């Protein structure tokens, strides 16, 4: 909404990095070497069993990143491409909302504070549920639900 | 020389996968904003702050 | 209000203390004279650690020491030059509020009280980030934002 920070990394777009609490983050199934000039430089530390790529943020950038907060209501969040459903700890949108190409997009609050990147779908019908990474009290976290493809 | 070649590598194999587990222990709280490590652990694995 | 000393160096002013309960605090790292002589003469005591210089107030004759706390809510606070928005672990500040030798004016809440005092910052970008002094219940900590210099 008041926030377009996702940093493209390729003249193929395939997925955004993202700027949050003191950290930039990017999921790691996608290739390529982040733009900006800036952010390339810097070394990124890999998790492959949580699929992302992560950095310290240099401090001149630093106030261009988003808030966290790790706190989920269950209800309706804003993103990118409109509006997430929380429903039994799971993020779901309506069906092609989400193609590949939209992965690291955050998820924010009420108040525009990220709690989640998507990283992917599963199709349900008229509804897709969200593969995303998200946090816990002090440790990240993954959600895939079954049959999800990566985006 | 094979007993030293192999207690070496034996060895070299223990420090190597030391820093394997101590990478896979440490990444999860460099990936979360905020890097609130508790100081035992940090002496532990032997590591530096994000924060200072 | 005007509960702060001026630090004179022998050219000019260097810094500022301020009391706060029953001590006399200054930063450190100023080089100067307080102005005032019973402060100036009184036995005063220097902790490196967290760069502050302390002294305990004769209280007979000043009984006008500023109030604290050790609570940190998230939001806005008075910095004598502005508002100050305390986030996360941080404050920031407008970029062209704060200018070095200006180290030791405390931090206010809305309701009059000492939160925090600024021992210098980062130039942040947009902000600048605070790194400051503050306290738990019992105990004293510095805030130090990567990349902070000394003011």
């Amino acid at each position: 909404n008041d926030c377009i920070f996702e940093v493209k990394h390729e003249g193929k777009v395939t997925g955004y990095a993202c700027l949050v609490g003191d950290k930039v983050m990017k999921p790691a199934h996608v290739k390529g070497t982040i733009d900006n000039a800036d952010l390339a430089k810097l070394a990124f530390k890999r998790s492959s069993k949580y699929d992302l790529e992560c950095a310290q943020i240099p401090v001149h950038m630093k106030s261009d990143a988003s808030k966290f907060t790790h706190e989920k209501p269950e209800g309706y969040y804003n993103w990118h491409h409109g509006a997430v459903q929380y429903s039994g700890g799971r993020f779901t949108i309506p069906t092609g909302a989400g193609k590949p190409g939209d992965s690291g997009r955050p998820i924010f609050d009420n108040k525009g504070r990220v709690v989640a990147i998507v990283l992917g779908g599963a199709n349900e019908g008229a509804r897709t549920a969200l593969s995303v990474v998200t946090w816990n009290k002090d440790i990240v976290t993954k959600i895939t639900p079954e049959g999800a493809e990566e985006w | 020389s094979v007993a030293s070649f192999v207690l070496l590598s034996m060895v070299g194999v223990a420090v190597g996968m030391c820093m394997c587990a101590r990478r896979r222990c440490i990444t999860p709280y460099e990936l979360t904003p905020g890097a609130t490590v508790p100081f035992l652990l940090s002496l532990i694995c032997c590591i530096r702050t994000a924060k200072a």
